[PDB]
RNA sequence: GAGUGCGUGCAAUAAGUUUGCUUUUCUGUUAUAAGUAAGUAGACAUAUAGGUUUAGAUGUUAUAAUAGGAUCCUUCGUAUG
RNA sequence: GUCCAAAUACUUGACACAUGCUAAUCGAACGUUUAAUUUUGGCUCUUAAUUAAAAGUGGUGUACAGGUGAGUAUAAUAUUUUUUCGCUUAACUUAAAGUGAAGGCAAAUCCUUCAUAUUGCAAAAGGAUAUCUAUAUCCGCUUUAAGAGGAUGAGAAAAGUUUCAGAGAUAGGUAGUUGUUAAGGUCAUGGCUUAACAAGCCAAUAAUUCUCUUAGUCGAAGCUGAAAAGGCUGAUCGACCACAUUGGGAAUGAAAAAAUCC
């Protein structure tokens, strides 16, 4: 109820290739396909680019085939997640640490996200008792003046 | 729009020291505007004011304001009004009045509520009721406003005096008649002599003030007093129109006022017990000072309104008197021999004179 | 109006025409919808039905 | 405050209007939000009638003008009589009858 | 089809009618040869007469249906006038022991409040007692206490034309200015 | 040689303006102090009277802390050279 | 060169302007003055009022309408499609609750402040008209919950779209800038923000920056062609942008969106 969920829909699968790696923990630059029509000359022209992939595990090395997908949101320039490797460089996929699901890193966001919401309910009571145990110490030194006074005209009319 | 108060007529020394201790620490600083007001009370400015005072264009003369300590330069506005009212033994002193409490109206003082009553008394006393009745016409100003109870009952027990002290002579029972209803008019009409302290008296007394047995029984009095002498045709008309008057009035006042029931019994038993509102009347020093022309009334009124014939109005107007008159009575044996109430029921109902 | 719910009538003039106008309005916004609704019903019908 | 005004249209001495859902504060033949009907203040004739009766030809979105009526929309003085016709409101003005 | 309504004692002749909505309508007075001419003659006919400019026109023939509609304007509701002037005069009630309700009424000028009937005293709509003896509503100038008249003024019932003070919100700072330059010069030449 | 509604640097600069080891001042609560002014609460007494007296619970005044807004200086800054 | 109707009419010097006019309105917000009228008081002066005019304080509106095309060279936190959303104390509709107490100016529905309004911070304003032998209405004010509207938040995600004037030179640009960890913030996302590490990100064919010249932009809006993602214009019509002698600036307000203000 209190706790938002992530969307965990699923998106288009892009086949690209590692351009670079090592660079930045956890993303690597992948190069995908594309086709832009010209309409003034009724011609398709390629149209590749260049996005910069999250890399959980840091599985990945730069020349080998991967599959990433977008509409994971993870950094300001980066939108696209890998999803899993056709066809390594260098070294074998079962020598490179396993790439999560996504269901795993989807997991991780709801976790990391509800356990925040935790701090802040806690917080937020911490800082209103803190603040009214302050607000109720003045009654206290107000009360019992009033009390104290009221009570001396009180006891002056039996 | 109103003149600058000023008091240039002081008769002993005492008097102006009272009036110019107030006017120059409690009245001219009103007349500044709310900036220049506010430097005046501080302890910051009290360097530069020693410099260039502050001054204002009053009667072409520049006036001047230097530094006033708020708590120990102010004087007591009490304790002055009341030591220049003591000092008052002249025309020209009382005439004082009506820009004391017109600058006290517009310095926002809170003056006693029983402080309207004590300026009726002494003022009355020495023959100043005109410069009463002007301040209660002019009391958009002078702010004499007919808030208390007693302040009416003060005021209309003067007017009553003044004419009963001539005999009742047609020519001011003619002006004295004018001056109550000039008064029951401005405590209906006008709207300046309303406030909370009335609402709240009002209440206690389930009367409005000019609907109030007590003082229309003033209004009773003088027209008694108009029919008795006569009852020349333009004199004749006035003396037959006052019998008219006299059957509206006394019929009016037996209505309010309940059936066998006397001053300290005619308004709700919870009026009597704060001080603050109807609570003079207890005294009997008080009692028979206003309880002696209400009564003289009464029987004036019953006889004339019996020779009309008028049965019931005789009975009833006597019921009430005798009710009072019993209820006076017993107030006569309790008050102190040489005291006020005392020598005034004496002169009017015992007629010793 | 919780004056008009209990069956009172109007207070002064003024009260009856706000009354009558509010219903006016309440009256057309309900044959307004359901009316506007029907359009895009019968609408939507005629696409999918030529569509298909 | 959105009111049901007409935008007067037409030539010289040819009045034709333009029943309009506009913002009040806004030039008189602007662009409007909708476009509920038309007017014309000049009455017709039937073609093949000699009785001597006129009409006025008024085109209207009867369902499209409740729903604005509905959420607050104020129409003019003239609109308002035309609706009243219709039957949506009361009449603003009624001849007095004494 | 074009009713005419019966002259009221208030407004009983042409004269009359046209003195109270004022606008300097009091010209074309003789135009009009009767008081069943006024709510007669047409839009066209009064341009024939003379009865200009449009504006004078357009605002009689308003005022015209307003008279039809009973919608008369500041007195119009009296009965006991006499030449143009009327007279009111408070009466009091008792709605309570301890209430009193004035009302302002209008009765003749001898005759007393009290000594009138109830259907002969008519209540005056727009003027109200103000305290007890002051009677306040437009034109009711005060004859003695608790009395006031009503005189027959030009442009009682007119509704004023806006003005501009010195040539209204935009010309303005350039009007005073040339004013007062005007006014030192004398004053120079003066001394 | 003459002119220049252009760009730009430096100096200068009105309105306006960042900042605060600038200078004044107002307001707000918070904690105190006073009760001689204003008040606001009582306690006694007097009588053509309405006096004497204490009190701070709202509130007024003062000090301190603290928050904020106005002023002065500061910085930037048209014209101008 | 006879007549009538409709529609167009400074395309150039955004050159200088005599005169009259284009934004005022409410007395049922408010008192001030001057006139008579009627009341006081004291013997013309002096009170308290009523009435009518003449200048003002306030509220709303001059943020709409109308005019012009000087400047202005564009890819931008621009734009559609679907999913998911957020804010909105003025005005307009529907309803509920509350509309008490002081001070300042001559007075106020103007300023300042208080009491009350789930728990605690946080509001308001009064004026006017009837009835009876005080009561009940009317027009407003404050707050709250909705509808509508909106010039609204950088909204976001996915996939697309945007013929970017002409000529010349310029290879670096970017420093919360790019990413990771942790935390805050947000309906949510995003160095949006902060701390500590890492040296990255964009581009290489001009990303970026600069000079010159020219111009208001756009539309079957006008003209034209058989036709082309046609061509040209950018009057009248509609939408958008900018400006109001030139240059430099802020506040008020829900919102600058003024022919205002400095
Ligand atoms: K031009
Ligand atoms: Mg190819
Ligand atoms: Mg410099
Ligand atoms: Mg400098
Ligand atoms: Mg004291
Ligand atoms: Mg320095
Ligand atoms: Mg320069
Ligand atoms: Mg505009
Ligand atoms: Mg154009
Ligand atoms: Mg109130
Ligand atoms: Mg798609
Ligand atoms: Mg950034
Ligand atoms: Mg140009
Ligand atoms: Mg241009």
């Amino acid at each position: 109820a209190a706790a938002t969920k992530v969307s965990r829909k699923m998106f288009r699968e892009l086949h690209g290739v590692v351009v670079t790696s090592g660079l930045i923990d956890k993303t690597v630059k992948v190069r995908v396909g594309g086709q832009k029509f010209n309409k003034f000359l009724q011609k398709h022209f390629d149209d590749p680019k260049q996005y910069l992939v999250h890399d959980p595990n840091n599985s990945l090395r730069a020349g080998d085939v991967v599959a990433i997908m977008p509409g994971f949101i993870t950094s300001k320039s980066k939108r696209h997640v890998v999803k899993h490797i056709i066809a390594p460089a260098g070294t074998p996929i079962e020598e490179r640490p396993p790439i999560p699901s996504l269901d795993e890193l989807w997991d991780a966001k709801d976790a990391a996200k509800a356990a925040k919401k935790e701090r802040k309910v806690l917080r937020e009571k911490m800082q209103a008792a803190e603040e009214a145990i302050e607000l109720a110490e003045r009654m206290a030194r107000h009360a019992v003046r009033e009390i104290a006074m009221r009570e001396k005209i009180i006891s002056l009319q039996k | 729009t109103y003149p600058v108060v000023s008091f240039n007529k002081t008769s002993s020394p005492e008097l102006k020291e009272a009036l110019e201790t107030l006017r120059e620490k409690v009245i001219l600083p009103t007349y500044l505007p709310p900036e220049l007001r506010q430097k005046i009370f501080n302890k910051k400015y009290e360097k530069e004011l020693a410099h260039d005072p502050v001054t204002i264009q009053i009667d072409g003369q520049p006036q001047r304001f230097s530094y006033i300590n708020m708590l120990t330069d102010m004087p007591n506005t009490p304790k002055n009004i009341r030591a220049a009212l003591l000092s008052m033994k002249n025309g020209g002193d009382f005439a004082n009045l009506s820009g004391l409490l017109e600058g006290m109206h517009r310095a926002n003082r809170k003056l006693p509520y029983w402080l309207s009553a004590q300026i009726v008394r002494k003022a009355c006393k020495a023959g100043h009721l005109q410069l009463i009745l002007n301040m209660v016409r002019d009391v958009k100003r002078t702010g004499f406003t007919l808030e208390r109870h007693e302040t009416v009952n003060e005021l209309l027990f003067w007017i009553q005096r003044f004419a009963w002290k001539s005999d009742y002579s047609e020519p001011e029972t003619r002006k004295a008649l004018r001056e109550v209803q000039e008064i029951l008019d401005a405590l209906e009409g006008d709207e300046r002599h309303m406030s909370k302290d009335r609402k709240r008296q009002q209440a206690l007394t389930r009367f409005p003030y000019h609907r109030d047995p007590q003082f229309l029984a003033a209004r009773l009095n003088l027209t008694a007093e108009l029919a008795a002498r006569r009852a020349t045709s333009e004199q004749q008309l006035n003396s037959a129109n006052d019998v008219k008057n006299l059957v509206k009035y006394a019929e009016q006042l037996v209505r309010l006022w309940p059936a066998d029931k006397a001053l300290l019994d005619m308004y709700t038993d919870e009026a009597y017990v704060a001080r603050v509102d109807l609570r003079y009347l207890i005294k009997p020093q008080v009692h028979l000072r206003y309880a002696s022309f209400t009564l003289q009334a009464l029987k004036n009124a019953a006889k004339i309104v019996g020779q009309l014939g008028h049965g019931p109005l005789a009975a009833q107007l006597i019921n009430r008197a005798a009710a009072v008159e019993a209820e006076s009575q017993l107030a006569y044996a309790k008050v102190d021999d040489g005291m006020a109430g005392q020598k005034i029921y004496e002169m009017v109902v015992g007629g010793k004179k | 109006s919780a004056a008009e719910l209990a069956g009172l009538p109007p207070k002064s003039k003024q009260e009856s025409w706000r009354r009558k106008m509010a219903e006016a309005r309440r009256q057309s916004l309900e044959a307004g919808l359901q009316g506007l609704w029907q359009r895009k019903v019968k609408r939507d019908q005629k696409q999918a039905k030529e569509s298909k | 405050v959105l009111k049901l005004r007409l935008a007067r249209f037409g030539r010289t001495n040819a009045p034709f209007y333009n029943i309009v859902v506009a913002h009040a504060r806004t030039a008189r033949n602007s662009k409007p939000l909708e476009v509920i009907g038309t007017y014309d203040p000049v009455p017709k004739k039937d073609t093949y009638d000699t009785t001597g009766k006129l009409h006025k030809d008024i085109k209207l979105d009867v369902t499209r003008a409740k729903y604005w009526i509905g959420v607050g929309a104020q129409p003019t003085d003239t609109v308002w009589r035309l609706l009243s016709l219709v039957g949506i409101l009361d009449p603003k003005y009624k001849k007095p009858q004494p | 089809l074009p009713l005419i309504p019966k002259p009221t004692p208030f407004v009983p002749d042409v004269p009359t009618f046209l003195t109270l909505i004022g606008r300097d309508l009091k010209q074309h007075a003789d135009k009009f040869p009767t008081w069943e001419a006024l709510f007669t003659l047409t839009t066209d006919q009064l341009r024939e007469l003379g009865v200009e400019p449009p504006r004078a026109r357009r605002y009689l023939l308003r005022w015209r249906q307003r008279f039809r509609e009973g919608k008369f304007g500041i007195g119009g509701d009296l009965k006991h006038v006499e030449n143009g002037v009327a007279y009111l005069k408070i009466h009091e009630k008792e709605a309570s022991p301890t209430r009193t309700s004035r009302r302002v009424v209008n009765v003749p000028a001898n005759q007393h409040v009290e000594e009138v009937s109830e259907g002969e005293r008519v209540k005056v709509k727009g003027y109200k007692v103000k305290g007890v003896s002051t009677i306040v509503g437009p034109y009711a100038l005060p004859v003695q206490k608790g009395v006031a008249k009503l005189a027959v003024t030009e442009g009682m019932w007119e509704d004023k034309r806006g003005h501009k003070v010195d040539g209204g919100e935009r010309r303005r700072a350039e009007v005073r200015f040339k004013r007062g330059v005007a006014e030192r010069k004398a004053l120079r030449e003066k001394m």
